RNA sequence: CUCGA
DNA sequence: GCATCCGTGAGTCGAGG
DNA sequence: CGTGTCAGAGTGTCACGGATGC
């Protein structure tokens, strides 16, 4: 779910350390996740083939 | 039984292959990968060939 | 040996098809050796069993030339083909 | 589901007694290869260690036979038998696997057939194979779109066999003997011949993951000095391929259908389209579209 | 100590035929280059690891003539190789 | 200024916020964790100041927790006391040369204890050579340098979760009990409302079976339990009741097999659990059980073990949280909330450090020693018994040695450049033994948890399988001798910033709220609002009161790693880029020459200093002597110390070592200065590459998606070339029919070959050698019977004889090239011990000197990477107006995707830095520059300057010195107010339509160049069982057509070419020798055959008791050359 | 084990 | 007659240990 | 060779289906 409190600093302005700290939660498990996804999907390829 | 083998559950084709001694007619892609023939597709068909 | 050949058949392997196979029994539990490198009889790597270390090569060292190509040696029971059977000849334990 | 099973016992005429063995075949050593170190001391397959436990209870039991041990022994000994063959066939299966050193549980022989490392997958429906390379992959916008570059140190080594055939020929070289130690040396008259063997003998590049048939496309190649490959920029979409460090594997097509197959099915300049949904995929991208 | 199917023990290799290829295809074509007498006794003393007096019973021949031919017919080979320009 | 305090070069930074805490020292995490295992004294003084009552090391912990050793009866005794060490055996770059360890002997006191003889023997007993941690941080294990990894683990503790049943959708409870050693135990509650307890894994009893076990009436039960109706439903449905029932019932549950007696039963129950041989909690585990209960919470920490009243307020903790309790005291005990602990939170996951991983190998060392003592004791007689008898240290130093031998901990160290190190020593894994399997790692282990702020690095983290796994210590972080990591606070006691700064570790920071380092602060120390940017508890992030306000951050750049730190204008990159940024910078290359970057951060400094690879003065003295090879100080004192340079030294991963003098002849030096700097080091900052002058535009489609386009320049002056050192090795045997010898005679190889060998067969210093050069001539003798029947004939038309020896030579591999630096020769003639076999072993060192290349891979700090795709010449490249070419063009596409607008801020910055400005004075200050220091307002070309991450400049002042940058030599600015250029197509001449941005960015050279990754082969080795070809190019193997590749075939319908590569080019043992004669011959590729793989498959299932057999169109089974016999 | 796409 | 538990599966390629 | 106290392993995947079992 979205944190209650947004990034109102833009990347131009330049985030606080509280705002880079709470942004990096989403784009680590943004990375994890695109392991994972991409081998149920060779998984599932494989099954189709 | 030799496209299944290879696809999952390696055993457990290998054991109801060996009771209901079944025969593989090399007729597949899969099949003729392994053997070392030509695919029956594309330029593999007799068509062609 | 051609390629072309229709069917493969699988099917259980009768116990009285395993000595079938097998060119003779692995008695001993010893591999090798570890000094001369050469594998002890009756063994899970006998010469007498499952072929040469080397070609033409037997395990007394009476026969090590080409001439006696197909030679069953008396003194060690070791066939004299190439090194090329020991990727091929089958063995088996006989159970109590 | 029981007719299932004992159905087909009786029509095959195969008994259903073969499920009991009363002997065991062993595999030929070479499958199981005993190899030394370099520290004097050896190593060997766990198969061998599954063999050796197989003959060492089996041998044991032969003796509690003889002496006539009491029945308390000769049956524990003989479970031990059933586990010993259960742990070469498939250890694991029933309760906790038999450990080497180290808590590490030994490789049966079913082990040798079962997933990406067993013999199916590993080494039946892929294979590695010879007159083959790789290299980063520098894009190259002067190349055609059937054309691309690949380094002349991969292209000597690719052809080898061919560079050797025209340098006897032209009489470079004594013998074939002599001409292979020119390629090896790269003597100067390499270069020139080299030239002469890519000519319109189209090679395949490759890009894992290997996602659609596009993955793997034809060009016909171009000498070019570096080391890097030089692919075109308009199958960049086929491959996914971005140049921030990527590699591609080359594959040299030998018989004249293999290159056939190449000319005409694997071309990039026969494959615009996407197979999937029939939109092209070589055209304008990036700097391209922003350009026009 | 050491187990194959644990990692950290280097898998065992072969190395190609390349070189025992091509020496083999000289060997033929410079026997081709050969009486069919000299022929015939080097391929029965190298191919066939027979011995001096074996190869005499076989080809009805004296002693001394397969002695004889087999001295000749290894010099006949190096004069055919040398002039290909095989290296000693 | 920057960082005044060792006398380091003067960068000037934009920094607004005084920093309160400098940073700690980046190596104490490795430093003192090995510094309390050996009880050094700066270990000691550091604990005594601490507060401390008699500290122990861990070495003494391990004998005062071994010792006694007795028997059954009592009537003998070992003890062991004064841990101690000699000097070191070797020093450490002998070890590094002669392929030993780096360790010093240990000696401890120990002696008999007979109470029947009334007199004892105590001596000073050997133990065993300890391995020593360099002043570096690393051990040297063999001659190679690694790091001991710190581990993440589940702390020891009482741990409570909250599980959803799958079945019936109802809130499951469940609780673990693990030990820093033994037996686990974890009670659940079903989804039947019932209570049970595994113990070690075993079958689930019900829990009343446990408290019957140990004594508990069944009724005392019901009085305890009585308020849930969950409990009063477990002792009605148990089976058995009694106390000798239901200790038995657990006895045949846990060692099946056994008979079960009444007190066999009643001894492991207590030895399992309580006593302290085979169970114990550690001075942390139970710590963290008596603020989990809230019982014992003032009682000092003297209980190493569990205790039967924790099992049933643990029981008690269970039963009130399934029924909604929020709330309970244990009888006897202080209140505590009950509720489910995270197990991601850093104080319930435990950080175990260089020392404890090898403290835990020296007790299960001791303990298989301490088993040889018991036995030793009974069988020897009682009056010739001596400490040194009892004593075998095999089964010791064979325990540390297979630690650091074999250890997911003990790690081949990172040494591409000085960062790498640092880094690798400050890394956090929670991979390896007693952690979690990588199979087992799902994704909430892995992401980034609130109380990671300033103790693990958000950022710096591998994208390949090991992301989150693996983390880097934040910069201000320490670990406490507990296991947690601690970060520093600025307390703030009613709204007023104290310069009085605290340690609090992950659980304590909760108990408070803390504010943002970058808050608006009085001179006095009050916050400028009432409301401010508070941190929270449970990551909530909020305003709050100015008189709520407990502490602050230290600095801005406190949750960050060393590396992440670094980046400048981070907060202008995204994490995903910012991720790549600091990663890559790790892999950068040591250059020839270094030069350290314009646009810095501050941490270019400190980081190469506590890295380690620069030479920095002990003591303040005068320069005496100075050379390449080493630096002589003269002391105020009188006393001389030497500094050796460290010179062409090959790194762990190829890269070049090499230190270089500072100072001159004459020069007063300070204490703690740098004298000298070695790899990627400039005037004692972190040179990790060089400063190119960049234009952002696309340029003819070289530079295509992440391509660059790179001046000659960088060819024509080195400025991006690179050393390489790789290591060739050969030995020399005894073989079955002689002994492999290394001589210049080589059978069959001209006197041309062997021109750049010397009269031993090695290839003579100062040779340049290309592939195929013969580095050390080895001969083995072969035998006869093992002749080719062409080879002995090919062996007659010659008439060599005594040739019976082949050629085993030392040669280069392909893609090898370079100058030999060095040679080192060992024989067993000269009393160097190699392994027994072996008469003679020699390496020999090559050196490349390595130019930039098409396709060598670089990149910025901000995960800006690319392989160079041309490399112009310099007349080609866009010039400005004065004629200077560019060094580098990006290309503009790759900018605005991945959100690193850092190196556009940078490239500004960087001009700024190369050109110098001067702001207008007269008229007062302008309203941009008010914030900026006075140092700020006048710049020299050439300058240098530092922006913090989180702090640095702003867009405000940015701006404001692109309007002000100096002209050049001519009196033109070339620059304009916006950052871009006017610059000139240098093929046609035409002026570009449009101004360019034009700068200086900082551009590494990354370990991922063309030289290495480039390969290729037409046959070679075949792997013996499966007869294919080799993988991998150092073993000149083929590529691998994987199993997706041949769907490609099939879909093109190319049938010949899948035939072809699974045959003829792969494993057909006969087609590939044919076709390669078909080819030399001219000839047409012959017909494939049978793989040779597709043979071994079916003598594999034949080894399995299934007969398969090969059919043919008739019917009639075919053999494949084998027949069979019985 | 560690890393590259 | 059904809840339990066992066994199955979980991207491809490359470099160094 | 003969053998006479006892000392004692790893533990953070999960979705899904169907044979297994009180
Ligand atoms: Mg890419
Ligand atoms: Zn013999």
């Amino acid at each position: 779910e979205f944190i209650p409190r947004p990034v109102k600093s833009s990347f131009r302005e330049g985030l606080t350390v509280l705002e880079y700290f709470i942004n990096t939660h989403g784009a680590r498990k943004g990375l994890a996740d695109t392991a994972l996804r991409t081998a149920d999907s060779g998984y599932l390829t494989r099954r189709l083939v | 039984w030799l496209s299944a083998a290879s696809f999952q559950e390696t055993t457990r084709v290998l054991t109801d292959a060996a009771i209901n001694c079944r025969s593989d007619k090399l007729n597949g892609l899969k099949e003729n990968v392994i053997i070392g023939k030509l695919i029956p597709a594309g330029t593999g068909i007799n068509r062609y060939r | 040996d051609v390629n072309f050949f229709d069917e493969l058949r699988i099917g259980l392997a009768t116990a009285e098809d395993i000595r079938q196979w097998s060119y003779g029994e692995v008695k001993k539990p010893e591999t090798i050796n570890y000094r001369t490198l050469k594998p002890e009889k009756d063994g899970l790597f006998c010469e007498k069993i499952f072929g040469p270390t080397r070609d033409w090569e037997c395990y007394c060292g009476k026969y090590k030339r080409v001439r006696f190509k197909g030679i069953i040696c008396e003194r060690c029971g070791v066939e004299v083909t190439r090194a090329k059977v020991r990727r091929e000849r089958m063995g088996h334990i006989e159970l109590a | 589901k029981r007719l299932k099973v004992v159905a087909a016992f009786q029509q095959s005429g195969n008994s259903p007694m073969g499920m009991v063995l009363d002997a065991v075949p062993v595999i030929p050593p070479e499958l199981r290869p005993m190899v030394q170190l370099d520290g004097g001391r050896f190593a060997t397959s766990d198969l061998n260690d599954l063999y050796r436990r197989v003959i060492n209870r089996n041998n044991r039991l032969k003796r509690l036979i003889d002496l006539g041990a009491p029945e308390i022994i000769v049956n524990n000994e003989k479970r031990m038998l059933q586990e010993s063959v259960d742990a070469l066939f498939d250890n694991g299966r029933r309760g906790r696997p038999v450990t080497g050193p180290g808590n590490r549980p030994l490789k049966s022989l079913s082990d040798l057939l079962k997933g990406k490392q067993g013999r199916f997958r590993q080494n039946l429906l892929g294979k590695r194979v010879d007159y083959s390379g790789r290299s980063v992959i520098v894009v190259g916008p002067q190349l055609k779109l059937h054309q691309c570059g690949l380094p002349k140190l991969m292209a000597l080594e690719l052809f080898k066999p061919f560079v050797m055939k025209r340098l006897v020929d032209l009489n470079h070289a004594q013998n074939i003997k002599s001409a292979k130690r020119m390629v090896e040396r790269q003597r100067p008259q390499v270069w020139d011949v080299l030239e002469e063997v890519i000519a319109e003998h189209p090679v395949l590049l490759n890009r894992a993951p290997t996602l659609h048939r596009l993955g793997i496309q034809a060009f016909e190649p171009m000498l070019v000095e570096g080391k890097a490959i030089q692919l075109h920029p308009l199958v960049c979409e086929a491959f996914n391929a971005d140049f921030d460090g990527d590699q591609m594997a080359v594959h040299l097509p030998l018989s004249a259908e293999a290159q056939a197959e190449a000319r005409i099915l694997m071309l990039s300049s026969n494959n615009i389209l996407s197979p999937a949904s029939g939109r092209p995929l070589a055209m304008p991208r990036l700097d391209m579209v922003t350009g026009l | 100590v050491g187990s194959t199917d644990q990692s950290g023990t280097p898998e065992q290799s072969t190395p190609d035929e390349v070189n025992a290829a091509l020496d083999r295809l000289l060997i033929a074509d410079a026997l081709a280059q050969l009486s069919a007498e000299h022929r015939a006794v080097i391929q029965r003393s190298y191919y066939r690891g027979w011995s001096t007096a074996q190869i005499a019973t076989d080809l009805g021949i004296a002693e001394g003539t397969v002695k004889s031919r087999l001295h000749y017919a290894v010099r006949a080979l190096r004069l055919t190789l040398q002039e290909l320009g095989v290296t000693r | 200024s920057n960082n005044s305090v060792p006398g380091a070069p003067n960068r000037v930074s934009f920094a607004k916020l005084r920093e309160p805490l400098e940073v700690p020292g980046l190596l104490d995490v490795q430093t003192d964790s090995f510094e309390w295992l050996i009880g050094s004294p700066r270990w000691r003084e550091s604990a005594a100041e601490r507060g401390d009552v008699n500290p122990v090391g861990g070495l003494e912990e391990v004998l005062y927790e071994l010792s006694p050793i007795e028997d059954f009866s009592g009537s003998m005794s070992l003890s062991f006391s004064d841990p101690r060490f000699d000097d070191v055996k070797a020093p450490v770059d002998e070890c590094k040369d002669k392929d030993m360890t780096y360790a010093a002997p240990l000696f401890v006191t120990a002696e008999f204890i007979n109470n029947n003889t009334g007199e004892i023997k105590s001596q000073t007993v050997f133990m065993g050579d300890f391995p020593m941690m360099t002043e570096k941080g690393t051990f040297i294990i063999n001659g190679t340098e690694r790091v001991v990894v710190s581990q993440l683990v589940r702390s020891p503790g009482v741990y409570f979760d909250e599980t959803i049943d799958k079945s019936t959708d109802k809130t499951l409870h469940s609780v673990k009990v693990i030990p820093s050693r033994g037996a686990w135990l974890e009670f659940d509650v079903d989804k039947r409302d019932t209570v049970g307890v595994r113990i070690d894994r075993k079958r689930r009893q019900p829990v009343t079976v446990l408290l019957k076990a140990l004594g508990w009436t069944s009724e005392q039960i019901v009085e305890r339990f009585g308020f849930s109706e969950i409990m009063r439903s477990t002792l009605e449905k148990d089976n058995t009741v009694g106390t000798d029932e239901a200790l038995l019932d657990i006895y045949r549950k846990l060692r099946p097999g056994e008979p079960p007696t009444k007190e066999s039963a009643q001894t492991l129950l207590e030895n399992l659990f309580f006593k302290e041989k085979r169970y114990d909690l550690a001075r942390v585990g139970r710590y963290k059980v008596n603020k989990k209960l809230g019982l014992h919470v003032g009682e000092p920490i003297t209980s190493s073990t569990l205790t039967e009243e924790d099992v049933v307020a643990t029981i008690e903790y269970l039963v009130r949280l399934h029924e909604g309790q929020t709330t309970m005291t244990v009888p006897g005990g202080v209140e505590v909330p009950v509720e489910t602990d995270d197990i991601d939170h850093f104080g319930n996951r435990r950080l175990r450090t260089v020392g404890e991983l090898i403290q835990n190998q020296i007790r299960v060392g001791m303990s298989r020693m301490e088993r040889v003592v018991r036995e030793r004791m009974t069988t020897q007689d009682v009056e010739a018994i001596t400490p040194q008898t009892l004593i075998n240290i095999r089964p010791v130093v064979a325990a540390i040695k297979e630690f650091f031998g074999t250890s997911q901990l003990s790690q081949f160290m990172d040494q591409n450049n000085p960062l790498s190190g640092l880094t690798h020593k400050r890394r956090l894994s929670a991979l390896g033994p007693g952690g979690l399997s990588r199979e087992r790692a799902g994704l909430e282990v892995r992401d980034v948890h609130p109380s990671h702020y300033g103790r693990m690095c958000p950022i710096e983290t591998p994208e390949g399988p090991n992301i989150g796994l693996i983390g880097s210590l934040s910069v201000y972080a320490r670990v406490n001798p507990f296991g947690f990591i601690e970060t520093p606070y600025r307390k703030v006691v009613d709204g007023v910033v104290s310069d009085e700064i605290v340690y609090l570790t992950a659980d304590e920071e909760d108990r408070h709220v803390v504010a943002q380092a970058n808050s608006p602060i009085d001179a006095d120390g009050r916050f400028v609002e009432p409301r401010v940017l508070v941190r929270r508890k449970a990551g909530e992030v909020e305003y709050v009161p100015s008189s709520e306000v407990d502490y602050m951050d230290v600095s801005p750049r406190q949750m960050v790693s060393v590396a992440t730190a670094m980046i400048p204008f981070l907060e202008h990159d995204d994490a995903n880029r910012a991720l790549m940024g600091a990663n890559m910078q790790r892999q950068a290359v040591p250059l020839v020459r270094s030069e350290a970057p314009l646009v810095g951060t501050g941490m270019e400094l400190r980081a190469a200093i506590d890295a380690g690879d620069v030479v920095v003065a002990e003591e303040s003295g005068v320069i005496e002597e100075v050379s390449a090879d080493y630096i002589t100080v003269m002391h105020d004192n009188g006393t001389r110390r030497t500094y050796r340079m460290r010179k062409f030294a090959r790194s762990n991963h190829g890269t070049c070592a090499n230190q270089c003098p500072i100072v001159d002849a004459g020069d007063r030096v300070e204490a703690g200065q740098v004298i000298a700097d070695g790899p990627c080091t400039d005037d004692g900052e972190m040179a990790l590459g060089k400063n190119l002058l960049v234009a952002i535009m696309p340029w003819e489609g070289h530079n295509y998606e992440d391509a660059i386009i790179l001046s000659n320049r960088l060819v024509e002056e080195d400025v991006l070339t690179s050393i390489h050192i790789e290591e060739h090795e050969i030995d020399a045997r005894d073989t079955k029919l002689g002994a492999e010898e290394i001589t210049r005679d080589i059978p069959n190889i001209s006197d041309e070959v062997l021109a750049d060998l010397d009269e031993r067969g090695i290839v003579r210093i100062g040779a340049e050698v290309r592939d195929g050069d013969i580095l050390v001539g080895k001969v083995t003798p072969k035998g006869e019977t093992e002749l080719t029947p062409e080879e002995r004939l090919l062996r007659a038309i010659f008439g060599e004889k005594a040739r019976e020896v082949r050629d085993t030579s030392l040669k280069v591999p392909h893609g090898e090239s370079g100058k030999v630096i060095g040679i080192r020769v060992f024989s067993r003639e000269d009393e160097d011990e190699l392994p027994a076999g072996v008469n003679e072993l020699v390496r020999v060192y090559v050196a490349q000197k390595r130019k930039i290349s098409d396709g060598d891979k670089l990149a910025g700090r901000h995960g800006n990477k690319g392989v160079i795709g041309k490399i112009l010449p310099v007349e080609d490249m866009p010039f400005l107006a004065d004629g200077t070419p560019v060094d580098i063009i990006l290309n503009t596409h790759g900018v605005p995707r991945r959100m690193n607008i850092g190196q556009i801020l940078e490239t500004h910055l960087g001009w700024c830095a190369h050109s110098g400005w001067k702001v207008d004075a007269a008229k007062g200050v302008p309203d941009w520059a008010a914030r900026l220091p006075d140092e700020l307002l006048e710049a020299q070309p050439n300058a240098i300057v530092s922006t913090p991450v989180f702090d640095g400049a702003q867009e405000a002042e940015l701006q404001g010195l692109l309007s002000c940058t100096l002209p050049n030599r001519d009196g033109d600015v070339l620059v304009d107010a916006d950052g871009k250029a006017m610059l000139f197509d240098g093929r046609s001449g035409e002026p570009f339509p449009y101004p360019v941005t034009v700068g200086y960015m900082y551009i590494m050279k990354l370990h991922h160049l063309v030289d290495d990754k480039i390969h290729a082969r037409s046959t070679g080795p075949y792997s013996m069982i499966t007869q294919q070809p080799l993988g991998g190019k150092a073993q000149f193997g083929g590529q691998r057509f994987g199993e997706m590749e041949c769907w490609a075939m099939q879909a093109y319908g190319a049938a010949y070419t899948l035939q072809e590569l699974l045959t003829i080019k792969s494993d057909d043992t006969v087609g590939r020798v044919k076709v390669y004669e078909a080819i030399v011959k001219g000839e047409n590729i012959p017909e494939p055959g049978i793989p040779e793989s597709f043979k071994v498959l079916l003598k594999e299932l034949q080894s399995l008791c299934l007969n398969v057999e090969v059919l043919s169109s008739d019917g009639a089974a075919i053999e494949l050359r084998e027949g069979e016999d019985e």
